[PDB]
């Protein structure tokens, strides 16, 4: 009987993740009823990255104002506390 | 831990024609399952539905997936 606190939320995993982190993120987002996208689009609500901010982030922002850029630790800790934690705690911003 | 590692190491092709496909897939993947994509279908450890093609895999059932997750381990087909 699985929790559903990612339901309705569209995720895109951008870039390369270490080891099996990509598989783990897929597992957790799916488990909590998140919808993972094969491609970026203005329907994506959360980009999960380990990489740093690059101009394509800003380009995606100008086309989707509510988009948020978050680190994989958000997903991990959401699993650990079994709750929807505020993604702002793990955000990616320009460097 | 709520998400137990049950289907670790198993590669299952889940055809989209399967009833209750989305929930079945969600729970299977949530408990460490590994879905195989269509073109990579012939090389998979289990098949859900029928042994055609890839009879080298092992046939199981959605009932099998649910029974595995409720017994909290792997089990007979």
């Amino acid at each position: 009987e699985l929790p559903d606190f990612f339901q309705g939320k569209h995720f895109f995993l951008y870039g390369e993740f270490p080891g099996d982190e990509r598989r783990k993120l897929i597992r957790y987002v799916t488990a909590f009823n998140g919808e993972l996208e094969d491609y970026m689009s203005d329907r994506v609500q959360f980009v999960i990255t380990a990489q740093e901010w690059d101009p394509s982030f800003e380009e995606a922002l100008m086309d989707n104002p509510s988009l948020a850029f978050v680190r994989p630790r958000w997903i991990y800790s959401c699993n650990e506390k079994q709750k929807l934690l505020p993604h702002q705690l793990y955000g990616v911003v320009p460097q | 831990k709520v998400l137990l590692d049950i289907f670790t190491g198993v590669r299952l092709y889940l055809p989209p024609s399967t009833p209750d496909f989305s929930r079945l897939r969600r729970y299977f993947v949530a408990f460490d399952g590994d879905l195989v994509q269509e073109f990579d279908m012939t090389s998979a450890t289990h098949v859900l539905g029928s042994r055609d093609k890839n009879p080298a895999a092992q046939q199981v059932s959605p009932e099998w997936i649910w029974a595995c997750i409720r017994k909290r381990r792997l089990v007979a087909p």
